[PDB]
């Protein structure tokens, strides 16, 4: 069977390269051309070059010329595909394919490309059936937990999965729908809890006052 | 130069779909070339057919291609819950030629009722924009497929700079959620009559708007 075998997952600090490795078997390494395509998360696949392995000749997709270096090693029948002066926007899982018509693909390699460390949330209330809730703004790494008054309001309550941000850090919003006509009586505090930083938040959440 | 595809198409178990794939006569209109790659979550992608309709060999014959002037097509029928994933055209990469891939459509394959999704727009609050920082929260739930386009306005004007936004995800009702953040400084949110946040489901499309003044 015809199969593409890709180097480890990384995770580069923005400025520094990678270099991915693409090892073919199940058919003659220098019969057909490597392409190498890349696909940021939640995005699409987009094409960075092909790789002649006989000659070693190369193409480079416009976006890259400059800092995307291919090249092979047939004697091992491996292709290699090097990036430099990696942004945070080149985190992607990177992949090698069979051919021009691209038939096999490699299993992908993901390299994450961030100066992240760990770090607390900030929470903001988020002022209101009426809909209210809580911002959990730049955490790192995953996860934030989050409880409305300390685990006694269960019902409506609706934590999102959090946005990974261009800056490498996380944020994400809880809400919960209560009655209306409860806002005037009814105390809203949600307990927010990352691990991670060893932080805890109890956010109170007051209606909108009127004028 | 780039190929178009619908963002999502969406069909019931047994029926028949068609994904487009959209270039000019200068690549799709000249070369019989284009392939159609599968996608599942988390896998690498798998050639569905080549050269505009060639399947390879172990590809169910219930997927096919065609091409009619610059537009390739991808047609899926008797549509089975394994269908269900995400379909790239792309164009043959090597020699003189340079490869270019579609931006991709997610299928989804019906397993309940469409739902229109649920928009809450927040604005900052008082105490992010003491702090001297600003953001707008756009909160999308409860809604079916899995697929939505965000957009942000200032005012009546698009704004791109400072949105973060989620691939939407699965829901524990099958439904699915996405969220949105605007970033702005105070004197932007301050400075401006409104921002939007623009939801488009199904071709549906909803606005919410927050102000930072009542008059």
């Amino acid at each position: 069977q015809v199969q593409l075998v890709q180097s480890g997952a990384e995770v580069k600090k923005p400025g520094a390269s990678v270099k991915v490795s693409c090892k073919a078997s199940g058919y003659t390494f220098t019969s057909s051309y490597i392409n190498w395509v890349r696909q940021a998360p939640g995005q699409g696949l987009e094409w960075m070059g092909t790789i002649n392995p006989v000659s070693g000749s190369t193409s480079y997709a416009q976006k890259f010329q400059g800092r995307v270096t291919m090249t092979r090693d047939t004697s091992i029948s491996t292709a290699y595909m090097e990036l430099s002066r990696l942004r945070s926007d080149d985190t992607a899982v990177y992949y090698c394919a069979r051919g021009g018509w691209f038939d096999y693909w490699g299993q992908g390699t993901l390299v994450t490309v961030s100066s992240a460390s760990t770090k607390g949330p900030s929470v903001f209330p988020l002022a209101p059936t009426a809909a209210l809730g809580c911002l959990v703004k730049d955490y790192f790494p995953e996860p934030v937990t989050v409880s409305w008054n300390s685990g006694a309001l269960t019902s409506g309550v609706h934590t999102f999965p959090a946005v990974l941000q261009s800056s490498g850090l996380y944020s994400l919003s809880s809400v919960v729908t209560v009655p209306s006509s409860s806002l005037g009586t009814q105390t809203y505090i949600c307990n927010v809890n990352h691990k991670p930083s060893n932080t805890k938040v109890d956010k109170k959440v007051e209606p909108k006052s009127e004028f | 130069s780039a190929l178009t595809q619908p963002a999502s198409v969406s069909g019931s178990p047994g029926q028949s779909i068609t994904i487009s794939c959209t270039g000019t006569s200068s690549d799709v209109g000249s070369y019989n070339y284009v392939n159609w790659y599968q996608q599942h979550p988390g896998k690498a992608p798998k050639l569905m057919i080549y050269g505009v309709s060639k399947r390879p060999s172990g590809v169910s014959n219930r997927f096919s291609g065609s091409k009619s002037g610059n537009t390739a097509s991808l047609t899926i029928s008797g549509l089975q819950a394994e269908d269900e994933a995400d379909y790239y055209c792309g164009t043959f990469a090597g020699g003189s030629y340079y490869g270019v891939f579609g931006g991709g459509t997610k299928l989804t394959v019906l397993g309940q009722p469409k739902a229109a999704p649920s928009v809450t727009l927040f604005p900052p609050s008082s105490e992010e924009l003491q702090a001297n920082k600003a953001t707008l929260v756009c909160l999308i739930s409860d809604f079916y497929p899995g697929a939505v386009t965000v957009a942000w306005k200032a005012d009546s004007s698009p704004v791109k700079a400072g949105v973060e936004t989620t691939t939407p995800s699965k829901q524990s009702n099958n439904k699915y959620a996405a969220s949105s953040y605007l970033s702005l400084t105070p004197e932007q949110w301050k400075s401006h009559r409104s921002y939007s946040c623009q939801v488009t489901h199904e071709g549906s499309t909803v606005e919410k708007t927050v102000a930072p003044t009542e008059a």
